[PDB]
């Protein structure tokens, strides 16, 4: 079943930053049908006249959207701690990312949040038989 | 700063003016050196000559929301305003030798009721002896 | 710490010296007079206790004196002194004094190296042969040879045993118009009578460096066994069986172009250095320097070679400017090409001045493949410290899969479950070796397939494997040392 | 690997013969396999160069 | 304990070079002769590690050396290469060739020669004029001691003689590069003259194939032979590999023909097997060095893809192979259609120029030398060379398939399957096949004209009269198309101009 | 040290046994550590001498 669209595994490693402690890799899962979205190219293109382009320093962007974990307090989900994610979709997918921030955190009920993280650079692993080395 | 790991409050120092301590809001400096520069007449060179140092200046931006602010905001004034210069602990260039050239005060009692903003116009100032050589 | 001036801070200072991750060990003959316990490592700590510690003139402490004098700080040095063979002859060298000195001057000389240079002045004029002579007085006590200074020749005669006394050529002042007010009538001859017999073949090496870690290892030897014992250790620190240590070992070989070419044994555990018969320096000193110059007091960075004038700079060697280049450029190319080492003068000069040898390629003795097919992998000796370090690295990285939950044969982890499957540890490493690049690796030919991870269930058959072991294959490249880029001129007188 | 087949319960009176079982005992049998974590990791490297 | 990191032993570190990641890729297998002093024993096949290994195992200057040489020339990686080595006959006679110098030198200059190959050339500049043709004949000391012919050097003429018995040393040439000289200053007097004496005769026969090769799976087959007879032995091996009464082991053989337009096309056996390259009657090169790296180029260094063709001047350009550049074709247009039109392989020059200079040779076409079908029906079935690998892969694949049938409970008398069997009847495995047909299109297969008409599957009953049908024997027919790609491409340019 | 578990709250029902406890009663426990007031640091000096 390779034709499948959805999340399979999401693992996050906290790293307090005021007192460093580490978390292991806890497993998550997601709040409702909404699934996370990616951005792994760091350059921005802008529409000059006649074809040409400016490029833009930009950032790589992700939105995890995931259930807390009810042995975490609620600020690590939020900009009070460093966060090292992986997402493997089901056809096979793997996304890993490491030294993110939360930006610009809004007020959660206390069970669904939705984190936007940045970092440098995002590793992407295609399933066998890719085509770019 | 990159990473989440960043800790404001251990990489500011604490300010200060004349041993009186005081919140900070802001940190500004000006360098420099003095230049002779010329241009001939008819013709393709230019030139040049160092001739000094440029005398630095700050500015800081001081906040007072505690309660009863105009008790504590009336009374730093009274420190500006005292002859002489004295030790300025700068947020970030650490502590320095300065003399108060201005300092508007600013606030309201129906726009802005409860807080007090104070801008402020250092001067580096090192002592002199008195027979000019 | 605790004291009487109580404060908030307490301090604690232990010791100067602290760079002790970097080591080297340095292996000669030594004297009788020397307290050093023979065939046991000991630590050498700096030059006062030498000359006591391993004998007066011994082979071991003129190795030893270059070696602390290149590297004054950021290494630890280490020391395994040897015993002379049972029937060790010694070599004997005459240089005989002839005529009376008529005229007022000065006699010098430079041998071996410019630390042992003299320069006394001839007493008066009409001084004979036998009051003249009187070099033997004045000849350093550090110099591995004796002076017995008899009836108007002088001796000299190795202080060791063996072969490795039988390096000379002496350069002097006593004719021609190189008037230091040179006294007229005097000459000198120089001749040999007798060379060394004897070398030790010690073969313990698995029982003093037992289970050791060395960085470097250098031998003040010239014997062809006693070199491939040492071949023969180092792999197996460099072997698949046990935990590896790792390291590299400096020597050299002296003789003709014939000569030097057959002693290619195609090791890449050795860097060989190639110098002429007619050598101005003794051979085991200049050896020293370029073992302790690498030993990284320099080489704290895998990456760096030590090469051209900047950074392959034997600055304590000091030698008088030959009268010719020694190695000819036609068999300069040829020991390069054969994975030799060539050293020569850093600076321009024909006079018999004074200069320096640099060393022009940093190059191992490796050659061929075990599968015979000819290859560079690990031409450079770079290569040899980057895969020691990546070894290393990637092994501490690993790290932190031990003693963590895997899940197969069924991938989807229990919420709240701390663990991993093949595919994330997978992703896990690739993001490792990517970040690396311009670090251990240049950009891999293709990320995609030059790393595996297979559980141990997939290699064994059925009901054979074992649980929670898994297999990493991995293909990488060092850095990229230059290209070459052909170009095609063209004036074109035309125009338009 | 199969939990239709490491769990069973049955009750005394199928075991023993006619008149010899009891009442409201059981007999339960069960098989089952501790967790798994990692344990050893192998590595085989392979440099090459960039000719040239 | 060692080094800390590695002491815990968590981890086990292995640094080798020499390992390989992957399986090994095709193999490939070269034959040819052998001299005295090879080590390796004669019809045995043997494996092969590099080049260094060469000379001691197969002798010094042999047709097989120099073929292996080529082969790991172009094969950088994803290739096993086996050699099997035969013997010179007994009555072997070996070619003689002379080389004669005349007049003396009277200016200074350069002479160099292209003897066979790039590899072999040599350069020797005459230092002095009045130098007679005694202290000429110095090429003796230049020629290169791995070349296949011995120099004799008489007195004023060098004679060539071949290091293996028999007509594989009959095709030898030397020019003189420097004649028509342009920049390089050619010495004046001085000339060379290339001639033949005595050719050879007899050649070896092996038919011990069979027994040599019994069982084994190869990819490629190049001989380094001429002779005719000895090629037809090969061919008959080949389809042996792919006959039907036992289980096939699909390969392809490459040979070569040398000689003029009436003589090769007389060589042509309609042979699905080979690929004949043709060659004309002055072809600078040594015939069995260009057969060798064009099949090595054809192995899995460019065939891990079955469907990928070796033409035009990217994907065929034999760059292992150096010969001097010329104004003269060697094969007219005219000829060339020819031999393309009667399945034979040609090949061409990457560049043209008179310089003399040199230049690596390309395949025009691939195709092999099938011409007519069985019953004597014209088709072009498997004209191209990549309709065998296509039809070797489609069968692998198509029995893998398959595979999923075996031990299958089927119902054929009654095709009622009650509630909770696991089984299938005929209809079920029409329609799976079927699928699996359709889903392999652009892929193995091009669009079916009419997939209805092109599948059938029939029980053994329905076939065989009564009582003599067995249960559980099944007859699959199948037709199918390889897939279609751009071949050429009509330009029929119509200049015009504006009305003045 | 631990937030979480140096205090701890529990009502004299959940302490004494069925029918003994009284209404209205708690038992509170908290552990405390007062403010450092010290702090111990080693040192090494390592001149160095070489160039890198």
């Amino acid at each position: 079943c390779n034709k499948q669209n959805g999340v399979k595994n999401i693992l996050i490693t906290f790293t307090h930053c005021d007192t460093g402690e580490v978390i292991g890799p806890i497993s998550h899962e997601q709040p409702d049908d909404t699934l996370p979205t990616y951005k792994t190219c760091a350059w921005t293109n802008t529409a000059l006249t006649n074809g040409a382009v400016m490029r833009s320093a930009s950032n790589a962007t992700m939105t995890l959207p995931v259930v807390r974990d009810p042995r975490v307090p609620l600020a690590w989900y939020q900009g009070c701690a460093q966060i090292d994610a992986q997402v493997e979709k089901f056809d096979g997918t793997v996304m890993t990312l490491t030294e993110g921030a939360v930006t610009e955190p809004e007020e959660s009920d206390g069970r669904a949040v939705t984190m936007t993280i940045i970092a440098a650079e995002i590793d992407e692993l295609l399933p066998p038989g890719s085509l770019a080395a | 700063m990159a990473g989440p790991c960043y800790n404001p409050n251990e990489h500011y120092l604490p300010a200060s003016f004349k041993g009186v301590p005081f919140d900070a809001d802001s940190s500004d400096s000006e360098h420099g050196r003095n230049g002779a520069e010329a241009e001939f007449v008819f013709g393709e060179r230019t030139g040049y000559a160092d001739l000094g140092i440029k005398i630095r200046s700050y500015s800081i931006r001081a906040r007072f929301q505690t309660n009863d602010h105009v008790a504590l905001s009336n009374a730093f004034i009274a420190v500006l305003e005292s002859t002489g210069p004295g030790l300025l602990v700068h947020p970030t260039r650490g502590p320095v030798m300065a003399a108060c050239r201005s300092a508007r005060v600013t606030d309201s009692k129906v726009d802005a009721a409860g807080v007090t903003y104070i801008d402020i116009d250092f001067v580096e100032a090192n002592d002199t002896v008195t027979g000019f050589g | 710490a605790l004291s009487d001036g109580f404060v908030r801070l307490c301090i604690d200072p232990s010791l100067n010296f602290f760079g002790e991750g970097c080591k080297i060990l340095v292996e000669g003959q030594i004297t009788d007079d020397a307290t050093a316990a023979e065939n046991v490592v000991t630590c050498v700590n700096s030059e006062l206790d030498l000359v006591e510690r391993f004998g007066q003139g011994s082979v071991l402490t003129e190795s030893l004196r270059k070696v602390f004098c290149m590297c004054k700080s950021g290494v630890s040095v280490y020391a395994l002194p040897r015993a002379d063979a049972a029937a060790a002859v010694s070599a004997v060298y005459t240089l005989t004094v002839t005529g009376t000195a008529l005229t007022d001057g000065r006699v010098q000389l430079y041998m071996g190296e410019a630390e042992y240079s003299l320069d006394i002045g001839v007493d008066e004029g009409d001084t004979p042969t036998q009051i003249a002579a009187k070099i033997v007085a004045a000849i350093s006590p550090d110099f591995p040879y004796e002076a017995t200074a008899a009836a108007g020749v002088i001796t000299l005669t190795a202080r060791n045993g063996g072969t490795i006394g039988n390096h000379l050529s002496v350069i002097y002042t006593n004719l021609g118009s190189c008037t230091s007010v040179t006294p007229e009538g005097v000459t000198v001859a120089f001749a040999q009578t007798t060379p060394g017999s004897v070398n030790p073949e010690p073969n313990d090496y698995a029982s003093v460096v037992n289970e050791c870690c060395f960085a470097v290892y250098v031998l003040s030897s010239d014997d062809t066994d006693w070199q491939e014992n040492l071949r023969d250790w180092i792999r197996s620190a460099w072997d698949c069986s046990k935990p590896q240590c790792f390291g590299h070992g400096y020597v050299f070989n002296k003789g003709t172009l014939g000569q030097v070419l057959a002693d290619g044994d195609n090791s890449a555990e050795l860097s060989r250095l190639a110098l002429p018969t007619t050598y101005p320096v003794l051979p085991y000193l200049t050896n020293a320097a370029y073992g302790a110059l690498s030993a990284c007091s320099t080489c704290e960075n895998p990456e760096l070679n030590v090469q051209g004038q900047t950074y392959g700079l034997l600055s304590c060697i000091n030698m008088p400017e030959s009268c010719t280049p020694g190695w000819e450029f036609t068999e300069v190319t040829q020991l390069q090409n054969n994975g030799f080492v060539v050293s020569g003068p850093a600076t321009t000069s024909g006079q018999g001045n004074f200069t320096s040898p640099y060393i022009y390629n940093d190059v191992t003795n490796y050659l061929r493949d075990e599968k015979n097919r000819p290859n560079a992998t690990f031409r450079d000796a770079s290569s040899r410290r980057l895969a020691a370090a990546t070894g290393v690295a990637l092994a501490t990285f690993l790290q932190q899969f031990n003693g963590l939950a895997v899940f197969t044969k069924n991938t989807n982890i229990k919420t709240g479950i701390i663990g991993t499957n093949l595919r994330l540890m997978l992703g896990k490493i690739r993001k490792w070796a990517s970040d690396n690049v311009g670090v251990l690796f240049s950009e891999f030919d293709n990320i995609n397939e030059d790393i595996q991870l297979v559980s141990d269930f997939d290699v064994q058959p059925k009901c054979v494997g074992q649980p929670g072991v898994f297999h990493l294959n991995m293909r990488y490249r060092p850095p990229v040392r230059g290209a070459r880029i052909n170009v095609n001129l063209v004036p074109a007188l035309f125009d338009n």
